[PDB]
């Protein structure tokens, strides 16, 4: 059993070890961001990539290093080298780029950032599983903000209830 | 069961 990289979503210099399951938006909400208060001039850092995983919705995106991706034997590693080459070409462009042009690039990154956050929001629930957990939660088939119905996903009911109870109540309405 | 979470 192996995970597959679908898309590289972002890159950062982050606190060493601020990667994997503790960096999901829902781990962060429950326990705090592992990268909280990281100032790259006051502590050791490492290059981390935000990964959208094949077959997992955007709420499950995690930060990873080249090291953790290789240790976990993830598929889609050709995408890493591509992303690095793309990012190297952008840095180069920025280094010899107008203030105006650099200005428009930075607005585009903010809008993209905003769009990516929408993908982690359940817009509505459209099915539920017959089977419940021992704690009585079904799983829910979720339609995500800003994504087509093809990108709906089954999600753990206990998890979805923490933040999207109103969607649950609308669905059973 | 298609639903999972990151552990």
């Amino acid at each position: 059993e192996f995970e597959t990289i679908e898309r590289f979503m972002d890159c950062r210099i982050g606190r060493k070890g601020a990667t994997g399951a503790t960096t999901t938006i829902y781990a962060v909400e429950a326990d705090g961001d592992p990268n909280a208060g990281f100032e790259k001039n006051k502590e050791p850092g490492e290059i981390q990539y935000l990964i959208k995983w094949k077959g997992w919705s955007h709420i499950h995106n995690t930060w990873e290093t080249e090291e953790t991706l290789k240790q976990q034997n993830v598929r889609g590693m050709k995408k890493l080298d591509n992303y690095k080459k793309k990012d190297q070409e952008t840095k180069r462009w920025l280094k010899n780029a107008s203030p105006e042009d650099v200005e428009y690039y930075n607005c585009q990154q903010e809008l993209t950032d905003d769009l990516h956050k929408q993908y982690q929001i359940v817009e509505r629930i459209i099915a539920h599983s017959n089977q419940k957990s021992a704690a009585g939660y079904p799983d829910y088939y979720c339609k995500w903000q800003g994504l087509p119905y093809s990108e709906c996903s089954w999600e753990d009911g206990a998890l979805i209830s923490k933040k999207f109870q109103a969607c649950i109540d609308e669905y059973f309405s | 069961r298609t639903a999972r979470s990151k552990v």
